[PDB]
């Protein structure tokens, strides 16, 4: 049975001058730049650590180029704390995405930086 | 963030 | 009782190079740059014209600086064809936003450009 | 670029003999009868001020004559605090509607009076 | 263990003069006035027969006096074709309600008459 | 107007060794085995009494043989506290089901025993 | 940064005797028994292949012992075609689960066998 | 419509 | 639990 | 409440 | 796009 | 199905 690799990133969110700041840490707890290289088919799991007091929850993963084939699917937990990407690593190249989150302070969606 | 695919 | 202005933009989305292109038109059908200036409390209404076969629907309006006070609220229609912003114009300044859309081809959210 | 008028009403809800009472105030904070005249295309925004302790939230705007063409669309905020109506003011006439709200005390929907 | 009565009504909806008409039929297909009398704890089940092309679906049951205790709870099927009321018959009296429906023609909710 | 019978069961949930235990009580408050015999068309109403501190809510009723015709429909209250089954008692036989519940401790669904 | 394994199973569902049959295949299209062994932190991805005309969609993954710690989280795609489990492999032992699916024929949820 | 409770 | 139908 | 349309 | 508030 | 954890 073929298998792949499961990668993990923690999405830590704080505020600075009242606005979100996203800091990524790896499975060792170390700050990392947040980008992931996929060298064979697998998954990437992002865990939200909301330290903003704004009640953030994932509602999806957004792409300016959603049809580029780099990521195949997005799955989301019912509590908004996890998103997972399915990446079959057939299409070479790079895609950029922004996390999409609801918040409990207002009805605007929150985006991580472009 | 970004994801970079390097296919096999 | 005081009234404000209700501004309107049609959000035309079509594919080029396999990916979305957002083209804004005004109430006269004329292409416009897309940004809106608010000089008193009012609303801005955005109507989706999905020209693609990708089944686009608005799911919200996203902000990298969602707590800046420029836009107070977002409302959305049940069919995903309209979003409206409430701008009481009490905080001066500029904010940038990206439309957030679902699609029926895949489970990735679609963003307009940053 | 054509523009319209944005009107505003606050929907204040209290209880009397255990049941909801809807009192409308205008953009000056003054009690008003709650009805709106639309003299050109535009929007009407209703802001919920729930003073009932029953956890009211808008879930939509209901019409006995929903196909009469007077209101074109309803948009709703994700927190249930705002509904906005789009009224292109092409069809002359009058329509009557009732706000539809969920509550946290029971699973019945709440309607404002006919 | 005590049992109650399970009553049934078919909610037939058709257009006349461009707007809905609600016609109630009983389990024998006979037109009835539509009101239900409860003399012991039980249920009332309402089945939607949408005769229109407007894609009607129940979204709930609305009450101008939702805290009167006459009806204890509302349940709804995932397909919007059934609503059921739970009436423990512990509070004597009468309540009036209006069905609340979504439609696929527009984003206005549909109400049966007050 | 034809009528049927409305049966009632309370679904009491506790924990034992950290895991759910379902105990059914009847309309007299007496412990019962939980199974229901349907001798004519009617309804069965299940009321959740969550004593787990895990924030249980019904999200539906699950069947390994969902097309067997024994139960016609499932309706659910908006607060997850009630499910009702519609059973027209035309198809003879027995079906087994498991309640499906969300919880607030994790994103796994909870099932009552097979 | 440490990585885990991403395992995969295709969940093929077809009717026999009027009821679902769940047949699992691996990444090579080979029928397999369906159980998965986890020896380090990772993910398991389940792809729905609905071979029926019943409009099946995943709505979650259900557990009679949801607090056993074997599986940490469930994520689901917006189209109901994928569920993924997060298994940090920190609690040794075995858990049993049943897929939970909606269908378009009726309002009963579908379960895979206990 | 209406519901009439006679307890 | 179970439901047992005995039709009329 | 009500809405009254007076078209232009 | 952008929104520009001039109060 | 089942999941078997061998830590
Ligand atoms: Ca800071
Ligand atoms: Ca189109
Ligand atoms: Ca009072
Ligand atoms: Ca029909
Ligand atoms: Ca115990
Ligand atoms: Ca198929």
């Amino acid at each position: 049975a073929p298998q792949g690799l499961a990668q993990f990133i923690k999405v830590n969110v704080t505020l600075e001058n009242g606005e979100p700041v996203f800091i990524y840490t790896d499975a060792n707890g170390q700050v990392c730049q947040g980008d992931i290289t996929v060298t064979q088919a697998g998954t990437i799991t992002y865990l939200l650590n909301d330290q903003t007091l704004k009640g953030l929850k994932f509602v999806g993963v957004g792409f300016v180029t959603p049809f580029d084939g780099i990521i195949d699917a997005v799955t989301i937990s019912s509590d908004g704390m996890l998103v997972q990407l399915v990446d079959l690593d057939k299409t070479p190249g790079t895609t950029k995405f922004q996390f999409v989150l609801s918040n409990t302070a207002n009805t605007l969606l929150v985006l991580s930086p472009d | 963030p970004a994801i970079i695919n390097r296919p096999q």
